[PDB]
RNA sequence: UUGGCACCUCGAUGUCGGCUCAUCGCAUCCUGGGGCUGUAGUCGGUCCCAAGGGUUGGGCUGUUCGCCCAUUAAAGCGGUACGCGAGCUGGGUUCAGAACGUCGUGAGACAGUUCGGUCCCUAUCCGUCGUGGGCGUAGGAAAUUUGAGAGGAGCUGUCCUUAGUACGAGAGGACCGGGAUGGACAUACCUCUGGUGUACCAGUUGUCGUGCCAACGGCAUAGCUGGGUAGCUAUGUGUGGACGGGAUAAGUGCUGAAAGCAUCUAAGCAUGAAGCCCCCCUCAAGAUGAGAUUUCCCAAUUAUAAGAUCCCUCAAAGAUGAUGAGGUUAAUAGGUUCGAGGUGGAAGCAUGGUGACAUGUGGAGCUGACGAAUACUAAUCGAUCGAAGACUUAAU
């Protein structure tokens, strides 16, 4: 199949045909390189390396993550690169194709295909029992002093212990998702940019990956 | 809108230079063009201004209007293709810039 | 919300591994006053 | 920004316009660091209008500037808003803005708080 | 929107003026309703002399709402009160005349009979 | 279930419904398979397999339960101190007051009905949800990963066309298989519709401060009212449910013995259910059974190398730790100069009006959180940890 990854810019509409509105998402991908074939004979699985943005080169008092260091700059020029920052593999893919050092354009993406996209999602902190689990709250007048909170735990002297799958507060955000069959709309290729149908999860500046689905 | 660009480069052919100029309470007609078949009629709607946000693609204004007793509205996108042309024919004077105390 | 039992020796200072303090940065005797 | 400083806003308006006042007047200060990290731009936007020095900025270089302290230099008196139009804005007429200097003392012996200097360049 | 305890009005000649909703025809615990769909009401305020006294339950649609209709176009209204029209078993109107508009919505939710006689569709 | 017995508890096992949460069992209420008949067709009826998921809003009296209107694919019976009061309530429940009736010679009762009436606790141990420091994984470190195993999602309806053909005495009615549009539910996001927006913009009353001009500020819920940027949000905006396969229940069968014939199980053997494992999403090598690649670093006890941490500037992250962006060969935050989006036409002079006012110079001026460019301010200074490939037993 095919793959590209790239970062979530923004959000804004087109209109269609009909003069129907459409809601898109904005996805920049530039400064794709393969950068290692695999094989069944060595790893058990083939697949498909893949590194997109470009940064700068080794230095002497290094005290960030832009200049690289030299297991990355050993890595790059072996493919004939420079140091990539993300870095990422892809196994569902053929592998007789994709040779070693190029680049990946996105017109290998039609416009009407059919897709299904993974990121990050947005933080929260710690965050309660109703907006995380979204479950009903308690009373506000009539002589109450339950308004948001768990109301039981458990049941009595039999079960005295209290289950593992059990809803309680804490964090939720920073988790991985993935949503299924969106549609493409539009690709450019001067600006190296592929529009989606849909809103898709991150922040913006954030990391998107792009990959054909697999469903019918 | 220079974030850096990419937006407002993308979304630059569904714009349309053929459309006149319009503040709040500046009477004006909109000749739609409805599809409800093989081929189908335009049906005016005429009407004050209240309303105007944005800017790009995604700007919009709406307009007010009595028909039988009832008050009615609608609002629209500026750039669509539905709307073959607009016709501003009064103009007036002001103090706000939303307007609501019309109901 | 009363304590069943005493606290022994031992879980008493078990539990204090981790309360203490730490030290100061070290510039040439000169402060870190950035 | 966006600091709150523990103080409501009846409150923090009122702290953010002395701190402005008093330091031009001595031109050095000692603060904790969060309140100097907060004069470093109301300050920084004040002397902007005194550049301009026209009729209209003097209007607005009062609303946030204190009430009119009858200083007493060698042999003088001043204002605090003629002395802003006059002398600072004299020396500062072919820098860009970044006119501040913060200055990490020790901390405090009672609550353990940061203690920083400021004054002007 | 139109949900339990609400009331409308009405917009034809068949003596009942005012009613309260009581129900929505969908059934998984549906609570709204907005153009286009089938309720349940009574009355609570006629006219003298009609076809439809008080204190009879009916079947009603709504023609007009507060809440507009968001057409696949990029476009929505809206209007300034509700409204509602009561109507038979045969799937049509038990008075005669329409008064004040309706909603071309209506038009591909098969009240054509409602559309076939009304001054103002819009 | 109403009970019988009186084995734990009276130096306290302290409570009937309803609200919030959930969890198991089938002797199945709906959906799912089929057999059976008077099921011609539909509609059922009967028994058989099946627990994956699913299982409504309101009126009267305390109401546990009961009756009633209105909808629904359906509006299930039982368990878990008649599930849950160190999580909520207190109508009900037996406190002291006072009426009304049966009773008593009187103290008072049997309540046969009504009205009024103080809810104590800073969570030690286990358990549970979430996040980190320390050793270890036969040299030390930086990136990418396999997946023994564990959890999660799982629902359904109507129109119409299939197709009036199999079948149905004809009307009626599938199989087939095509979509179209939906209700509830579960998750990401803010372009639209809209809600807030306490260091943003105009308007506006009262009173203190400049012996007043009002152009300004302070307090009076932000003094009130009209609007509203970035940001988090749903009532808004888009996807999802799987099909598909491997076999198994009942039940349909074929060769085929039983006993010639027979016969679905006996040697055989195809068939077939939303159920079960596999396919879809998420976490995972503390998986002490501690994995697999890629590249980088290499000694005179002992310094130090690859490489990280202290420490300072900040958010796309966040209770604190941690994660992430950047540290003068530098665009990290602030500021300064330009833009956006928002408000809605300043001050100050100049014409017109006796006057309070309106026009023009000018889509004016001001603008917190978003975007860009620019070294003017500070990220200085300097310190601290940190590896030198064991042994057999084989092949080389
Ligand atoms: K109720
Ligand atoms: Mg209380
Ligand atoms: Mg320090
Ligand atoms: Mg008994
Ligand atoms: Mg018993
Ligand atoms: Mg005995
Ligand atoms: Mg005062």
């Amino acid at each position: 199949t095919k793959g590209i990854l790239g970062r979530k810019i923004g959000m804004t509409q087109v209109f269609g045909e009909n003069g129907e509105l459409i809601p898109v998402t904005v996805v920049e991908a530039k400064e794709n390189v393969v950068l290692q074939k695999k094989t069944v004979e060595v790893d058990g699985y083939n697949a498909i390396q893949v590194g997109f943005e470009d940064k700068k080169a080794y230095k002497k008092d290094a005290k960030s993550n832009k200049y690289a260091n030299k297991p990355a700059e050993g890595h790059a020029k072996k493919a004939d690169a420079a140091p990539k920052r993300f870095i990422r593999e892809f196994r569902n893919v053929d592998v007789d194709a994709y040779e070693v050092g190029q680049e990946v354009s996105v017109d290998t993406f039609v416009a009407g295909d059919v897709i299904d996209v993974t990121g990050v999602s947005k933080g929260k902190g710690f965050q309660g029992a109703i907006k995380r689990h979204g479950q009903s709250r308690g009373p506000m007048s009539h002589g109450s002093h339950f308004h948001r909170a768990p109301g039981s735990v458990g049941m009595a002297s039999d079960a005295s212990r209290v289950f593992k799958g059990q809803k309680m507060p804490g964090r939720m955000g920073g988790n991985t998702v993935t949503v299924q069959n969106l549609e493409v709309v539009q690709v450019d290729t001067e600006n190296k940019v592929i529009l989606v149908k849909g809103n898709v999860p991150g922040p913006k500046k954030g990391l998107v990956e792009i990959r054909t689905s697999i469903k019918k | 809108m220079t974030n850096h660009k990419l937006i407002e480069a993308v979304t630059k052919s569904q714009l349309r230079t053929d459309l006149p100029s319009f503040r709040p309470g500046d009477t004006l007609r909109v000749h739609v063009r409805i599809i409800e078949g093989t081929r189908e009629r335009i049906q005016v709607f005429e009407g004050v201004v209240i309303k105007r946000r944005g800017g790009g693609v995604s700007e919009t204004f709406t307009v007010r209007k009595i028909s039988s007793g009832v008050g009615v509205e609608r609002t629209f996108p500026l750039h669509t293709p539905k709307i073959e042309k607009i016709e501003v024919k009064r103009r007036g004077k002001v103090r706000r810039a939303k307007l609501y105390y019309l109901r | 919300a009363v304590p069943k039992r005493r606290t022994s020796k031992t879980r008493k200072n078990k539990r204090r591994t981790h309360f203490k303090i730490s030290v100061p940065g070290m510039t040439e005797e000169y402060k870190l006053s950035h | 920004g966006y600091r709150k400083l523990g103080r409501t806003s009846d409150q923090r308006k009122a702290m953010l316009r002395d701190l402005a006042t008093s330091l031009i007047i001595s031109e050095r200060i000692e603060t904790t660091e969060a309140r100097a990290k907060e004069v470093r731009s109301v300050v920084e936007k004040l002397i902007t209008l005194g550049k301009k020095g026209d009729l209209a900025s003097r209007r607005n270089a009062a609303k946030t500037l204190r009430n009119v302290e009858i200083l007493n230099e060698d042999e003088t008196t001043q204002t605090a808003l003629q002395k802003l139009f006059g002398e600072i804005a004299e020396r500062y007429t072919e820098r860009q803005g970044g006119y501040t200097r913060i200055l990490k003392q020790g901390p405090r012996r009672g609550d353990g708080a940061e203690s920083v200097i400021i004054e002007l360049v | 929107m139109i949900q339990q305890e609400t009331r409308l009005k009405v917009a034809d000649n068949s003596g009942a003026r005012e009613v309260l909703t009581i129900k929505v025809l969908g059934g998984s615990g549906r609570k709204t309703a907005n153009i286009g769909d089938v309720i349940v009401c009574t009355v609570k305020n006629a006219t003298p002399g009609g076809v439809v006294k008080k204190g009879d339950v009916v079947k009603a649609v709504i023609v007009r709402t507060k809440s507009g209709v968001r057409r696949n176009d990029g476009s929505y209204i809206k209007f300034d009160e509700n409204a509602c029209v009561i109507i038979r078993d045969d799937k049509g109107p038990r008075g005669t005349r329409i008064f004040g508009p309706v909603a071309r919505e209506l038009r591909e939710g098969n009240f054509m009979k409602i559309v076939s006689l009304a001054p103002e569709v819009l």
